[PDB]
Formats: C-alpha cells, structure tokens, sequence
RNA sequence: UGCCUGGUGUCUUGGGUGU
C-alpha cells in the first residue's frame, strides 16, 4: 500500500542531480558530496581508495537511512590539492585497477579453458 | 497510566505502513514492536499547535 | 413440526441454550463458529471444554 | 446472454434472467459464472 | 504446494530436481545421499527439497470445474 | 463528458510500459489509472 | 439444444434441412414426424450427447 | 599490480583467488555480481486461459523466476528507455506456453521446456529458457489432469536484481579471506581451547600457519581473497565476472563524467 | 524490541507469501405478494440514491464475472428494490425513479481479483449469489511472525 | 422453461443417463440408506438383494 | 452538443489482539 516502487533505488528523477557538492566551511579545503541513487557499493570503494592518498587527510561516508537510496561523503585534502581533483584521481585509479583485473582474468580463463 | 504516555512528536513522512519511534521512547510508552499499536492525534489550530510544541514535547 | 425444528436451529445457531423467549438467564456460548484458520486450530476447537 | 457452468457435470449453458436457476441436463441447483473475456495481465513478481 | 523454483536463501534453482529426487529415493538411496547426488551442498538448499510437502497431488484429485 | 472513463487502457511510455489498466479519474491532462498487475492506482499524462 | 422440448416434435414437423445421404451428396428431406426409440441412445455431438429422439 | 588465479573453472561456477587488491574492491565486485549485472527475465504474463488448480498469480510468480539465456543482453535496451510505442523486438522477448492433458486418466506435467520463443531481437542469443542438457525437461511449472488447460503469453524484459531477485544471475557467492586469522579480524568464542574447537577453513592449506614464536603484525592488511561465483545458468561464470567488472567501471565512469560536467 | 530483519530477496523468491480469499453473500428478499428484489445493473435514470462507486464492471444480470480486477468501493453485486412511483409521471419520458439501489460494494480497504461467482436458489426459491475475491499478500514491514 | 418442464427433462435424461460419477455416488448412498432401513426392519430377504446390487455397482478405481 | 451520484441500521453475543 505504502511500499515504494523498486526502480526508485536506481532510477534517477530528472529534477534530482546525481551529484551535489557543497563546501564545508568549518575546516579548510573540505567539501561535502551527496550521491543520489547509490549505496555502499560505490561509497566503500571510493572511500578505501581515497584513504590511501597521502594528500587526503579526511574521508568518510554515511548512509542516513536504509530506506532511502543515497549517501553523503565528506572529503578534506591538503592545502595544495583541491578535493575534487582527488576524487577524480580516485575514480580514474579504480577504473585502471578494474581494467587490468579484467585483462588478467581473461588471460587466466583462456589458459585454463 | 501516566502523563508520559501522551507526548508530542515531530512528523517525518516515510514509506511503508507503520509508525516509527526512536527506541529510547519505548520506555515511557511501555511499548515494544511485537504488535503494539499507538494512536496519533493532529492539532487543528495555531493555539493548539503551540500548546503541543511548548508543553507536551 | 415447527416447534422442535425452530428451537433446535435457534439454539445451535445463536449458542443460547434454551427457549428463544427466555434468552436472558440462559447459558450462552455453548455453540460457536468452528475455527478454520488452520488444521491445528480446528482440531483444538473440537476438543475444548 | 451470459454463460454459466454447472457445479456437478460442468456443462456450459446460458440463461435469460427468467429461467429457473438449474442445470439443463442434470438438474443441479448450483451453477457458476464463466470467466470474463477481458485481458488479464500479471506482473510476474 | 509445488516445489519452489528457487531456493529462498541463496537462489539456486531447485525446481528441476524434484523428479530426480523422487527417482533416487525410489531406488533405495538415503535422503542425504540423494541430496548429495543432486549436488546440493549448502544446507539452505537441502532444506528446500528435504522439507517440501507436495500438496498439488491432493488438489488434483478433485474433479475439474470445467470441461 | 470524458469518453475514456471506465475504459481499458494500455501504457506505452515511462516506467509502466505495456501494462493494462482502467481509467478512473479524468479531470484533465492527468489520468488516474488503476493497474491490473499490482493492486494500486497511479497518475499518468494523457499522452502516455 | 432443443430436441427435448415437448413442442419440438411439432416444431420439427414439416421442416427442410440438409441431410447426409451416406450411400456423399447432401440432400433435403421432409419431416413426416418423429418417434422416440428406447434403447437406441446414440452420440449426438460428443460422447456425452446421448439422444433417444428420432426423426422420420 | 592486481592478480587473478583460477582454481576451478566450469560453465556454472568458477573458484578464483584475487590478490593485491583492497578488501573494499573485492566486496564491491561481489555486491555488483550479486545485484547489478543485467539479465533477462519474464516480467509480464498475459493469461488467456488457466483452468489448473494453481492461482493465476501463483503461476505468474513461478514463471518470473525461470532463468532465461541472457548472453547478448548488452545489445538489448531497457523497457523505459525505448521510444517505441508498446513493446518492440528491441526491448522485449515474447515467449508462449500452451499445455493440455488429453485422455481421461493420468496427470500431465508442464515443464519450462514448453516455453517457446515467438519473437525477439534479430540474431541475438537471448530469450530461450536455460536447459542443462538437450534432454533436460527443465523446471516443473504446473500439473494438469483431464480437461485442464494452460495457455499464456509471457514477455521478458531486461533488469537488475536490485529491482527484483528474479534478475539475479548469481545464486551464492562464497567469499573468504585470511583463513588462519593472522590479522585478528575475528575473536574466537571457545569453552576450553579455541584452536581445537573451530573447524579449519577449506583454504587453510593455501597459507602458512603462524609460527608459535611469531609476534602480532600490526602493519598487515588483507591481501588474498578466495571467492566462488555460482550462476543460475542464464550467464556463464566468466561472463558474470567480466560483466560485473564492466558494470563497476561504467558506474565509476558515470561519476567521473558528472564531476567533470559539474564545473 | 522484538523486531526482526527479513531478507528482501527471500521475500522476492516467495518466502512466507500467502493467498487471501474473501466471500460476499447476497440474496433477493421477498417483502410481499409481488414486492421482490432483483439482481440487475441499475441505471442512473430509473434508480435513485446510487452508491458512489462504479457500476461498469457488472454484467447484464447484475453480477461481476470472475477474472475481473476490482478495487475498493466497486460494486460487485447489483441489486434494486422497488419503490412506489411519485408524481413524476407528470412529464417525465419514462425516466422516473421506480427502484432504489441496494447494491453490495467491495470493502473500501480491500482489492483483488474476482475468483469465483456462485449463483443458486435459497430455501425459499429466491435467487442467491456468493462472490469470492482473491488477492496475494506479500510480507512487509509490520507483519507479525512467530516461532 | 418452467420448473415442471425442467424436472421432466431431467427425468428423461436420467432415463437416458448411462452413467455419471456424481449420480453413481448418489445412487450408492440411496442404496445404503435403503439397506439400513431394511436392516432395522429385520428383512433378511431384501437386504441380500440390496447387498448384491451394491456389490455390482461398486468396485471403483 | 449529449453531459456525473456521495448516503448508511441497531441491539445482543462470541472469538480474538496489546498491556
Ligand atoms: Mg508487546
Ligand atoms: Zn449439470
Ligand atoms: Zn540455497
Ligand atoms: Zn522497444
């Protein structure tokens, strides 16, 4: 009766932006990123990738409520680095890691086929 | 049984068909989630809304 | 023939064990609707005192 | 005008809102309506 | 009522193994050995075939309502 | 007088493509159609 | 649908209908009457369609 | 830097070991394979006649759970993203089932082999119900006796397991790391001795047990992950793994594009 | 506090899913020598004080047919009772109310599929119908379970 | 059709009725009732005929 | 130009649910 539609977990409304960024003025060089229609799958990947960068001093995320499909991430880098550049570097690095993983799996599967 | 059995909360609209409570307030209500039901009453005036938010909160 | 028929049918239908015009002071609840929610519930209902 | 099915011999027939409620061939007193001709669709969930 | 298509817990397809399970039990194999022969390792899957009650064989005994 | 009221309809676009329903409310440009597939009623534009 | 009606005997009287000669060229025959024949139950349309009415 | 080593390979399950990756990446890959790889499943049932003892929506639910071959589902489009009025051949696959029992004795079983593909995308290997062999009858759908008939027309669409569990290609993904508990990520409940009261992991022989005089290593991180991917037959194990990787890459690329277009 | 967490994927695969049936009864009452109730699809013209639901799902005999999806407040049994006509015969072109509606609506909070319609005669020889409605109830937040 | 006409047609088809499972069960029940009535009347001659008829009609599968 | 409807017994009794 009051159950929401299941496609609302991943289908993005037109008026809702996928990615909203607002600065966090309490500490220097910090931003708050709000991801819509995402969950732990992308969030944990990004967080653990960014935690290893020497120029990222704080990274965290939280899912406010399990019944709503979104999460909010806090990122805070050194003085030299803008946080959005660090986020882009994390995305590209994980993409390269996945690409080489796929290549190696294909090689191994062909060998053992 | 006592006056803490009627308290005024702030509405948050949520999906699905059950009332939802922070678990700390289950003690004054003597309530648990094994099938209990609770009543909700809506004030219909500015005066009554102020009374609820300033006295029974 | 209507006397016995109506008396028995009324007492079994309503559960008041007595004449229709003496419904007060009669033992009520003798006859109940069989509980058919599940097999065990029916078996329990048929062996109740 | 509307089809019906007997409750014992499963014989199809029809009634005109004036015939007695009865199966024509076995005389059963209980009959059932037939399924609608509309489209029935389910979400398979 | 009738053997479920998928195991509830994990999702393995167990709906195609009811007839084979009955055939194996017919030959005298034990229930554990029959379930092992069908390659049902996880006990979540084993409970699906082990505890299924086949009620459709009782519903089919009633005369069909149409002809 | 809303000739499409109480008529079987099919949805051709959106998240309910190809679902059979019956029109219930026909105020204007926003039709309320009950779905046969789940037990619910949804708004939908006339173009859909 | 109508052979068991009491009036069907007079209804079918004098009617013209297509008949399978069998010996097939279909031809028309004139109904001189009807005669119920006990023990001559026959399948009319299906197996369950037993009929005792006969057309002369 | 990442490495993959395959232990066992089959059409339906692959057992492999990942190494030199973070735990988060392996877990995200597992989650993606479980609930974000698109497959093909029956999503609409039009029941033209159903005189069986099962309810119409009972049979519809059973049909939705039948796995269909989804090899070329990438070329296929989502139903909500197809501009065609109603359903075309490029966003849906139409299957038809017709079952009947002849004779006045016996019982007829309706299997998933009776589902016949009527229309679908041109030359795409999608829609056919999965069969173990050429002589496998398939999933039991219903049973019929005399004068009971089932005549339905089903439409299959593309979706993911987030929307409904019937679109999940995997059954259960076993996942495991650190068999000998050198990282002390878990604390073992015991009554007398924790070592002899707990069964050894099935991969315990793949890693050297810690030495009796060894001290705890606080600089170590989980490095080798053992995971087994089982599928329902709609997709092969290698296809599931590769498509999970590709889906994760697409998600990250979408995030990157959003960031770059935000400015 | 006695709650529990259930697996959504198990619910999707049919765990604890159930079937719900509800039956409705109605019969034609006899009030006099020639005052009888009738099963019919009432019209907005010849009847007065109609229910606010919809009568478009009724057949010619005033009974819904099996396989039809119904919602709350829909009319599943159409019945009318005669009423002595007024002076509307003055200038009404046969469009004067002679019958009053006594239809049976579906319960407001319930909906489903009409499963089976039964038509027969009571002990008194009058018409007598039973309509059975079917729906499926899937577990959701708030449903009660027990070991 | 009238009620009497329906009864006449039903009786005619019953005369034409070779066999029907519902009707066979009804006939067997009526025979059992007649047999108990004969038993309560201590009629040792009728009961033998009714038993023979019941044996002939029965033996279902 | 053919033009849209809100109005729902009562009294007993029984069986249940949460404290
Ligand atoms: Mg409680
Ligand atoms: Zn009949
Ligand atoms: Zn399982
Ligand atoms: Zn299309």
């Amino acid at each position: 009766m009051n159950a929401p539609d299941r496609f609302e977990l991943f289908i993005l409304p037109d008026d809702v932006p996928k990615l909203k960024i607002t600065p966090d003025s309490r500490v220097p060089n910090c931003i708050i990123i709000k991801f819509e229609r995402e969950d732990h799958t992308l969030a944990n990947l990004l967080r653990e990738e960014l935690a290893l960068y020497p120029d990222v001093t704080f990274v965290a995320y939280k899912v406010e409520h399990p019944l709503f499909a979104n999460f909010v991430m806090r990122l805070q880098t050194e003085e030299g680095t803008r946080p959005k550049q660090a986020l882009e570097r994390a995305c590209a690095s994980i993409i390269n890691k996945l690409k080489t993983l796929d290549h190696k799996f294909n090689e191994e599967w062909n060998i053992k086929n | 049984l006592h006056k803490m059995s009627m308290m005024a909360h702030r509405v948050k609209v949520m999906p699905y068909s059950t009332f939802r409570l922070n678990l700390s307030v289950t003690s004054p209500y003597n309530a648990d989630f094994d099938g209990d039901e609770m009543n909700l009453h809506v004030p219909q005036s500015e005066e009554t809304r102020a009374e609820l938010s300033q006295l029974c909160a | 023939s209507t006397t016995i028929t109506s008396g028995l049918k009324y007492s079994l239908a309503t559960g008041n064990w007595g004449e229709q015009k003496k419904a007060m002071s009669s033992r009520a609840g003798v006859s109940q609707v069989l509980n058919r929610y599940t097999y065990s519930s029916t078996l329990s209902h048929l062996r109740r005192t | 005008g509307v089809k019906y099915t007997c409750g014992a011999c499963a014989h199809n027939f029809s009634l005109n809102k004036s015939d007695p409620v009865r199966c024509k061939e076995c005389g059963h007193r209980v009959i059932y309506k037939a399924r609608t001709k509309r489209m029935i669709q389910f979400d398979a969930r | 009522m009738i053997i479920p298509v998928r195991c509830f817990s994990c999702g393995k397809v167990v709906g195609d193994k009811w007839d084979a399970y009955l055939r194996l039990l017919e030959e005298g194999k034990q229930e554990g050995d029959a379930l092992d022969e069908l390659k049902l390792k996880r006990y979540c899957c084993r409970r699906m075939v082990l505890t299924h009650v086949d009620l459709i064989e009782k519903f089919l005994r009633y005369n069909p309502l149409e002809k | 007088r809303d000739p499409t009221l109480n008529k079987t309809v099919k949805i051709r676009q959106g998240g309910y493509k190809g679902k059979i329903g019956i029109v219930k409310e026909a105020n204007g440009d926003r039709f309320r159609v009950e779905l046969h597939n789940p037990n619910k009623t949804i708004p939908i534009p006339c173009s859909f | 649908k109508y052979w068991y009606y009491p009036e069907f005997d007079d209804v079918v009287k004098g009617m013209y209908l297509r008949l399978n000669t069998g010996s097939s060229p279909y031809k028309v025959v004139e109904v001189l009457g009807s005669q119920r024949i006990k023990g001559s139950a026959y399948g009319l349309n299906s197996k369950e369609n037993n009929c005792d009415m006969y057309l002369k | 830097e990442p490495k993959v080593n395959i232990i066992n390979a089959q059409d339906d399950e692959v057992e492999l070991m990942l190494s030199d990756v973070n735990l988060s990446l392996a877990n995200s890959l597992r989650r993606t394979m479980l609930a974000e790889v698109p497959t093909l499943a029956i999503d609409l049932v039009e029941i033209k006649m159903n005189t069986s003892v099962l309810a119409d929506e009972f049979i519809s639910h059973r049909l939705g759970l039948i796995p269909l071959v989804s090899e070329d589902v990438e070329e296929m489009k989502y139903s909500r993203d197809c501009t065609c009025e109603d359903y075309c051949d490029e966003c849906s696959v139409v299957l038809e089932l017709s079952a009947r029992h002849e004779g006045e004795e016996g019982t007829t079983d309706v299997y998933s082999s009776s589902l016949i593909k009527v229309s679908g995308p041109g030359n795409l290997n999608v829609g056919e119900p999965v069969r173990r062999d050429d002589y496998d009858q398939g999933i039991l759908l219903c049973k019929l006796r005399n004068h009971q008939e089932l005549n339905i027309r089903c439409i299959a669409k593309k979706g993911i397991a987030k929307e409904h569990a019937k679109w999940s290609p995997c059954s259960a993904i076993a996942f495991e790391y650190d068999p000998h508990n050198k990282l002390k990520h878990t604390d073992f409940w015991f009554e007398v001795d924790a070592k002899k009261e707990w069964p050894d992991s099935k991969y315990a022989t793949w890693e050297e047990p810690p030495k009796p005089g060894e001290v705890f290593d606080y600089k170590a991180k989980p490095n080798r992950f053992y995971m087994t991917v089982e599928t329902t037959g709609s997709l092969k194990a290698n296809q599931v793994f590769s498509r999970g990787i590709k889906t994760l890459q697409e998600k990250l690329a979408n995030v990157l594009f959003e960031l770059e277009n935000s400015r | 506090e006695d709650s529990m967490i259930m697996n959504q994927s198990s619910i999707d695969r049919g765990l604890f899913r159930s079937l719900f049936f509800r039956s409705y009864m109605d019969q034609e009452k006899r009030f006099g020598i020639s005052i009888v109730e009738e099963f019919e699809k009432p019209t907005r013209a010849t009847t007065l004080r109609l229910k606010h639901g919809t009568y478009e799902k009724l057949d010619e005999d005033g009974l819904i047919a099996p396989g039809v999806r119904v919602s709350g407040d829909d009319i599943i049994i159409g019945k009318t009772t005669p009423i002595p006509p007024d002076t509307e015969e003055l200038g009404q072109r046969t469009k004067y109310h002679t019958k009053r509606d006594a239809s049976t609506p579906l319960r407001s909070t319930e909906n489903g599929i009409v499963d089976q319609v039964l038509l027969t005669t009571n002990q008194e020889g009058l018409k007598f119908v039973k309509v059975r409605m079917r729906t499926t109830k899937v577990p959701q937040i708030g449903d009660k379970f027990a070991s | 059709l009238s009620n009497d006409e329906v009864n006449s047609i039903v009786k005619m088809k019953q005369s034409l009725s070779s066999n029907t499972g519902f009707n066979t069960v009804l006939k067997k029940a009526q025979l059992q009732e007649e047999l108990e009535e004969a038993r309560d009347a201590h009629d040792h001659e009728r009961v033998a005929r009714i038993e023979a008829e019941l044996k002939s009609i029965g033996a279902e599968s």
